[PDB]
DNA sequence: ATCAATATCCACCTGCAGATTCTACCAAAAGTGTATTTGGAAACTGCTCCATCAAAAGGCATGTTCAGCTGAATTCAGCTGAACATGCCTTTTGATGGAGCAGTTTCCAAATACACTTTTGGTAGAATCTGCAGGTGGATATTGAT
DNA sequence: ATCAATATCCACCTGCAGATTCTACCAAAAGTGTATTTGGAAACTGCTCCATCAAAAGGCATGTTCAGCTGAATTCAGCTGAACATGCCTTTTGATGGAGCAGTTTCCAAATACACTTTTGGTAGAATCTGCAGGTGGATATTGAT
């Protein structure tokens, strides 16, 4: 029987998802979320397919970027595990929560 | 001999309405003047662009209004939108 | 006689001057009659909001003349104005008193 | 029964992190990420719909989203910018 | 045409019309659309050349967004010019912080 | 209803004559030209005002370029820009 | 017998003090020289309005006081109370100045 | 006719860098901070003076105005109130 | 690292569908040719505002000592988060129709841009007015040693 | 649980530098009256968009086992804060020469406004090409065990 030591598949996945460009959230769950949120601002809205696609592009780029600064923050505290305090600290220095 | 103009006298009027026994130092008045000039420009530019996206030549009070909703954080927006809507109807009902 | 448009709108801020700044600012070809009025209103509302909060800051520190410190206290201590002007520096305004908890003695 | 933010699942949240070079993930990260994502979406959608409403439309267009993203300071190329 | 007169591929006439109709100023100099068109074309070539190299490096002959992204981020200066720009379908540069590698 | 596409492809062909471009890539390039167009035009727009001038001349465009472009990209842009203007004037 | 405050105590006094005031904290003339020096290594034979030097200082001090706030958070995040250059580097690397 | 300017970054003293840290609520300061701070400050100033002077020259002038600095600071995304902004 | 055995990865070839390229044509920009405007670069010059200089004095920067308490280095047990196989279910996706509604067109009424032509509101200094900065000296609070 | 050494505070005082008020000219609102658009309001269509439907295919949720990482506890050398003596140099106050903003005039080179006249760049069906996604079959990496 066989199994990789913890951390090893994690590195394989990093190399994998850094090499590709596919969206990483499933299209439909996200589409629900978008419509759900929109409905609180105006009701009975419709969306161009491209309008939902731009949004997803924007979100995944934003979040992938946020995990970059978060991971830097965890490493600064001499850790290798991101924690919410890392995300909070990155968002305060980006000035989103300052 | 050359003519600099400012939002001072108006800032001072409004000052007197709100705190009738309080003054304002010239440096503070300068800052206020810089604030009105800034916000004017932010709103006007967004308005300029909205007018364009709709293929319109004119900036209507409607454009100023959408620009206001876009630029101002929510409770400050609502009171501004109201004051604007109110001053415009007040204006039209005259000559 | 002649009645100013400001008075016609119930405003202290100068509607005529705001109309002139709009045409002459390369914002659009032509400018509607209500736009300078609606804009002068908004500017006056915001001015009034900052001056009310700043006046209180002056009075909390026993002065009767508003200085830049007072503008800064009003703006940073108010969450909405703070965000509106979150990337603005106010010359001679200083900072809010704030010492991280972790730094105090036992 | 289900909630929609929760449709943004752990596997997916793990993948975004991985693109960001993240190796180990505290189990609390996932609910935090949904919170952040929801503020990001709200802030952008709100502006986009304000564009829709101004254009007297009932349909959010890709341009409404692009204009929104631009004034949020997150300019997007590829959708009509 | 004015483009050919300037040696340019980019449409000098159009750049002028966009300048007039964009409310930037009352009038527009004869040279400004030329100078701007020149500038747009230069930057365009700079990115396409670098992206062309990115395409060729991965045994591809058609530039896709990944290639535009590899090009922009790997160049310090273009990176700074578009430092707050997101490229749909561009991905990110391969980069793993050292401390995360096995011992 | 119109685009900078045909110029991008022209420029693509001088530089990599055997390289093609995906439609999604062509958008990005178009969004890039539009962006930069607007950045430079706007800074030039303000520059003309600070000097109380009614006209945007190639001078305003170049200062706007020195202000918007990182130091080495600026220099080359200024060159090409000056080069297209003299070549243009010297015609009839 | 002599008297002395325990280390850290005066530091805290100084924080309360400088957070209560608004005066510039760099000396006026040394800062002016720095400006003239930098400007001149970029264009010669330049002159400056007094307010232009004062505007620059205001901006620079507001920027630096702002940078030390973010720095100080980074130190605390590392379970320290002493700011170090690696903290400033982390602050600037987020924040987009070194990204 | 002129005097030569040089090493003026050292005019930003340690006392002065300590006060700025204190207004930022900083309690303890590593000894490497002060030269790091001079590094960051000099870049901050070059970037602002460079753009300001570009405004001065475009105005065909020989004198940097407070307004040149304000416009400079604005396109940097550090808007300044108090000097004619 | 050798000795061995799962899995992962990388290369070379290959057939196909989805996009890309290549061809075939019309309103609308772009270019021309006139006929006027008009901005703004040149050319005096009235006058702030800068650079410089001098000179005296205290606030503050420098440099040194000395020890408190902080950062860093080590150690270590528990418990969190990774890997992995299982079993179910939500997402994908593929066409099929229907209707909601963006994207164009076509009119005229309402509103905005002009052009002059009186009529004030604002601005720039002069003439006053009045917070508060800077200095005391005394009750109250904080901190640190025994 | 105290006193001693300091720092901090709050009030009361007073003349001055900077705020407020007082007056006199001009740029710019306001007023009317033609001369133009333009933003909407209505009527229609082609087109994307929502609603379903229906299998299959992965992709997700669950639970088990254990590795290794995070947080705690202790230790200690040495860095950094507090206090002190010395005296440099910044800050303050005050004038002086003259560079260079800035305010006005003047007048062509350059730009805008028609009026046609041509050319190009978009759009909708026509025609090859590039990768994608699968297939081996050969090394590679990773991990467990003499
Ligand atoms: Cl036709
Ligand atoms: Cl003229
Ligand atoms: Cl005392
Ligand atoms: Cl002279
Ligand atoms: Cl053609
Ligand atoms: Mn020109
Ligand atoms: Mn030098
Ligand atoms: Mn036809
Ligand atoms: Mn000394
Ligand atoms: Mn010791
Ligand atoms: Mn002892
Ligand atoms: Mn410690
Ligand atoms: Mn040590
Ligand atoms: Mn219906
Ligand atoms: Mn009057
Ligand atoms: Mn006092
Ligand atoms: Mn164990």
């Amino acid at each position: 029987p066989h199994r990789y030591r913890p951390g090893t598949v994690a590195l394989r996945e990093i190399r994998r998802y850094q090499k590709s460009t596919e969206l990483l959230i499933r299209k439909l769950p996200f589409q629900r979320l978008v419509r759900e949120i929109a409905q609180d601002f105006k009701t009975d809205l419709r969306f161009q397919s491209s309008a939902v696609m731009a949004l997803q592009e924007a979100c995944e780029a934003y979040l992938v970027g946020l995990f970059e600064d978060t991971n830097l923050c965890a490493i600064h505290a001499k850790r290798v595990t991101i924690m919410p305090k890392d995300i909070q600290l990155a968002r305060r220095i980006r000035g989103e929560r300052a | 001999r050359t003519r600099k103009e400012s939002y001072s006298i108006y800032i001072y009027k409004v000052l007197k309405q709100v705190h009738p026994d309080t003054g304002i130092s010239s440096k503070a008045m300068s800052i206020m003047n810089s604030f009105v000039t800034d916000i004017f420009e932010r709103i006007a530019s967004e308005a300029s662009r909205l007018a364009h996206y709709s293929k319109r030549s004119t900036i209507s009070s409607r454009e100023i209004q959408t620009a206001v909703r876009l630029l101002l954080p929510g409770e400050l927006a609502k009171h501004a939108v109201s004051e604007g809507t109110k001053a415009v109807t007040k204006y039209t009902s005259s000559k | 006689k002649a009645k100013t448009r400001s008075s016609r709108a119930g405003l202290q801020f100068p509607v005529g001057r705001v109309h002139r700044l709009l045409r002459k600012g390369n914002y659009s070809e032509r400018v509607g009659a209500g736009a300078p009025v609606y804009l002068a209103a908004v500017l006056e509302y915001l001015t009034a909001e900052i001056l009310e909060l700043a006046g209180n800051a002056a009075r909390d520190n026993k002065k009767t003349r508003i200085i830049p410190r007072h503008l800064q206290l009003a703006i940073r201590n108010d969450e909405e104005l703070n965000k509106l002007l979150g990337k603005v520096t106010i010359a001679q305004g200083g900072v809010l008193p704030n010492i991280q908890a972790v730094l105090l003695p036992k | 029964l289900r909630d929609n933010i929760q449709g943004i699942t752990k596997p997916a949240i793990r993948r975004l992190a991985r693109r960001g070079g993240v190796k180990r993930i505290s189990g609390l990260i996932y609910e935090e990420t949904r919170g952040v994502l929801k503020v990001f979406l709200e802030n952008v959608i709100r502006d986009a719909v304000t564009y829709t409403e101004h254009a007297k439309r009932k349909t959010v267009t890709a341009m409404d989203v692009v204009y929104a993203l631009k004034r949020q300071g997150r300019t997007l190329y590829g959708f009509g910018g």
